[PDB]
């Protein structure tokens, strides 16, 4: 449970906080788990509250 | 009298078939999914009876008005009666137009004795589908406050087009009553109720 | 190469935790029968994880349900058991419009088609896809068992998933479907031969199925227990039963083969599971069930199967009235090219039209682009008015009756005269030009 944190923070784009959101596309296109690239398109969109193009991997699991 | 209306005419007469489907967002009411299968099972049926049978969707509170209207001030001698029906919601003595709100008792105005001669001693049918009073002479209203998934009409045309050319008006009314009854148990007790001013019985002859 | 090549799946698990929690969220916050039960929940922008939370809350409730309803159970009673939980199960759908591509099959909600462009308020499970469930096992290739789902055809395709797809660990299951939660009797149950071998089951079939003490809580599962749910949603009804007849091929026969156990399931039951969100994957299996007919794909809007479904300028006529009712722009384009009609063959009404050529083209609804290009080339007339609905009245007066300020605009553009619209109508057709 509290790993979670820990499991975006080892690929952070950066140090700590904003985490690269076209990382995490080419992420899940390639590499981790085989997964589909239709499937990609709807996990960003709910992912990025910002909305643009960043990743709030800190603050994502403390709202959820 | 041979206690049975006259049906020696040429036109059995008018029907007119409002179908209000939208509405504007004013009214804050719904999309009626499904009126557009009662209007069309409503038009054959009628049809077949011997009706002239015009469909006007979705019409203001004025365009209901001045259509009842200019209907009664048409010329009804060579018909042998009358007949009106209403899809739409409703609540308490009134229907919706797709702008608003209009009682029934205007739109039986004009119908009334002194001012329809033309119809005076036939009978004018009057079938309202309203989801969520005036008395007169030969006037029939069949008020019908149950949303369906509607039933109502559903069964009013399957017994007009089994037996809507040999029983009386208030036998088919009567097993509509019971066919609606049947589905508040089998759910896929609200009964629509008739009200009758009728001097004579009705039968559907050519 | 470290320990970061593992816990990349952490990205993905995590994310279809959260895009599910969405489609949860709208089913507990904006559902109607979920307030009367009380199993609502709360209203935010991004529903948490707490709207899974309470799936895990509302699936251990309704298996604890059943489980006290019959406690004690049978020794061959817990053989059954253990045959439906150790037995792997095919989640079917089916639909008239090309979900695939050969490669990955893409098959999004009711939902998620709105973010693009009744029952939706009772349960707001519209974001989510349908699926019928199959408890065959006998592969993903094999031939579909049921083809109809609470007596719907959905459609002549049917695509197959096994449930060890990583979408299936948050999908729910229904015993029947969701909203209308009435098993039919046996005159409109689909295997009609097998049920007929079994008298006193097919009226005990004809029933309600429910949980808690309003008629309509439909029983809601997780993944964790599907198995354990209808197993024992079937013993609760075998054991009320009074066919000798049936609870002795339930213990024999169903046990031992895969079809025999689906036919007993789909006609006791018609589950149905839900996917949140999108199934999109490339593990998957396409059955072809029946020929597909023309109104079929018009409605879903699948060209490449129309394209061999008109053989005649009767067939493209046919077809094009459909696209014109159904509102759909795509599937006039192409049947616009392949087959030149002429202003003659739309004049009349089609057989089972009971709207003729101007007032569709003027419905709630209708698409600019099928009535642009329908008064382009000239195929109808601008300002005849109509004489079966609404006479009296021309294509303008529906376009400012309803408010649609673009079919107002075109219409004019044609040349509509602004003078012949009913009293009805007047001077409002300047709030809606510009």
């Amino acid at each position: 449970e509290e790993e979670i944190r820990e499991a975006f923070r080892v690929f952070d784009k950066d140090g700590n906080g904003y985490i690269s959101a076209a990382e995490l596309r080419h992420v899940m296109t390639n590499l981790g788990e085989k997964l589909t690239d239709e499937e990609v398109d709807e996990m960003i969109r709910e992912a990025d509250i910002d909305g643009d193009g960043q990743v709030n991997y800190e603050e994502f699991v403390q709202m959820m | 009298p041979t206690y049975q209306y006259n049906m020696n005419f040429e036109k059995l007469g008018k029907c007119i078939i409002i179908n209000n489907k939208n509405f504007d967002k004013v009214t804050g009411m719904g999309v009626r999914n499904g009126t557009d299968k009662d209007a069309e099972a409503l038009f054959k049926c009628f049809r077949s009876l011997g009706f002239d049978v015009i469909v006007y969707n979705d019409c203001s509170c004025a365009k209901m008005q001045d259509l009842l209207k200019k209907a009664s001030e048409e010329d009804h001698t060579n018909a042998a009666c009358f007949a009106c029906i209403l899809l739409s919601h409703g609540e308490e003595n009134v229907i919706y137009g797709k702008d608003g709100v209009t009682p029934i008792k205007d739109l039986t105005a004009h119908f009334r004795g002194d001012r329809c001669k033309t119809l005076l001693e036939k009978p004018k049918l009057f079938f309202i589908q309203a989801a969520r009073i005036p008395v007169e002479a030969d006037f029939l209203f069949a008020y019908s406050t149950v949303p369906g998934y509607s039933w109502f009409v559903q069964a009013l045309c399957s017994i007009l087009e089994e037996h809507g050319k040999d029983l009386e008006i208030m036998q088919i009314l009567t097993r509509v009553n019971d066919r609606v009854a049947r589905h508040f148990e089998s759910q896929s007790k609200q009964i629509p109720c008739v009200v009758s001013m009728l001097t004579k019985e009705l039968y559907f002859s050519q | 190469l470290g320990s970061g090549r593992p816990a990349a799946g952490k990205i993905g698990a995590f994310l279809r935790k959260a895009v599910a929690a969405q489609s949860y969220g709208l089913m507990f916050a904006n559902g109607k029968l979920f307030e009367a039960t009380g199993d609502a929940l709360e209203k935010r922008g991004q529903y948490g994880f707490s709207a899974l939370q309470r799936l895990d809350g509302l699936s251990r409730r309704n298996l604890a349900a059943v489980e006290a309803r019959l406690g004690a159970l049978d020794s061959a009673e817990r053989g059954l058991k253990e045959r439906i939980m150790t037995g792997a199960w095919h989640f079917r759908h089916q639909s008239n419009a090309a979900l695939d591509d050969g490669k990955t099959a893409a098959i999004a909600s009711n939902h998620l088609l709105a973010r693009e462009s009744g029952d939706k308020a009772l349960l707001s499970n519209h974001d989510f896809v349908f699926f019928g469930v199959e408890f065959s096992g006998r592969g993903k290739q094999d031939k579909p068992l049921n083809h109809k789902h609470s007596t719907m055809d959905f459609g002549a395709n049917a695509y197959v998933v096994p449930d060890t797809l990583p979408a299936c660990r948050h999908g729910y299951l229904t015993l029947t479907d969701h909203f209308f939660n009435r098993v039919p009797g046996g005159r409109e149950a689909e295997h009609q031969d097998f049920v007929g071998s079994f008298p006193q089951m097919g009226a005990e079939t004809g029933r309600w199925i429910h949980e808690g003490k309003y008629r309509q809580n439909a029983p809601i599962f997780n993944y964790r227990d599907m198995k354990a749910a209808v197993a024992l949603h079937l013993i609760e009804f075998l054991r009320d039963s009074k066919d000798a007849a049936f609870k002795a091929y339930v213990f024999d026969q169903a046990m031992q083969s895969g079809q025999a156990l689906d036919r007993v399931l789909n006609s006791v039951f018609q589950a149905e599971f839900h996917i949140p969100r999108l199934m999109a994957t490339t593990d998957y299996a396409k059955h072809p069930l029946r020929p597909m007919l023309l109104k079929e794909a018009v409605d879903s809007v699948n060209l490449p199967a129309l394209s061999g479904l008109v053989s005649s300028k009767g067939d493209a006529v046919t077809a094009m009235w459909h696209a014109i009712d159904k509102g759909k722009d795509a599937v006039a384009a192409h049947l616009l090219g392949n087959w030149r009609f002429e202003a003659g063959d739309f004049a009349s009404a089609p057989p089972g039209f009971y709207h003729e050529l101007n007032y569709a083209l003027s419905e709630h609804g209708a698409s600019v682009y099928i009535l642009d290009q329908f008064l382009s080339r000239g195929w109808a007339a601008v300002n005849a008015p109509f004489e079966h609905v609404n006479s009296g009245e021309t294509m303008l007066d529906n376009a400012v009756k309803y408010g649609n300020r673009e079919m107002a605009a075109a219409l004019i553009k044609h040349g509509a005269d602004r003078n012949l619209l009913s009293e009805w109508n007047g001077g409002k057709l300047d709030a809606l030009l510009a």
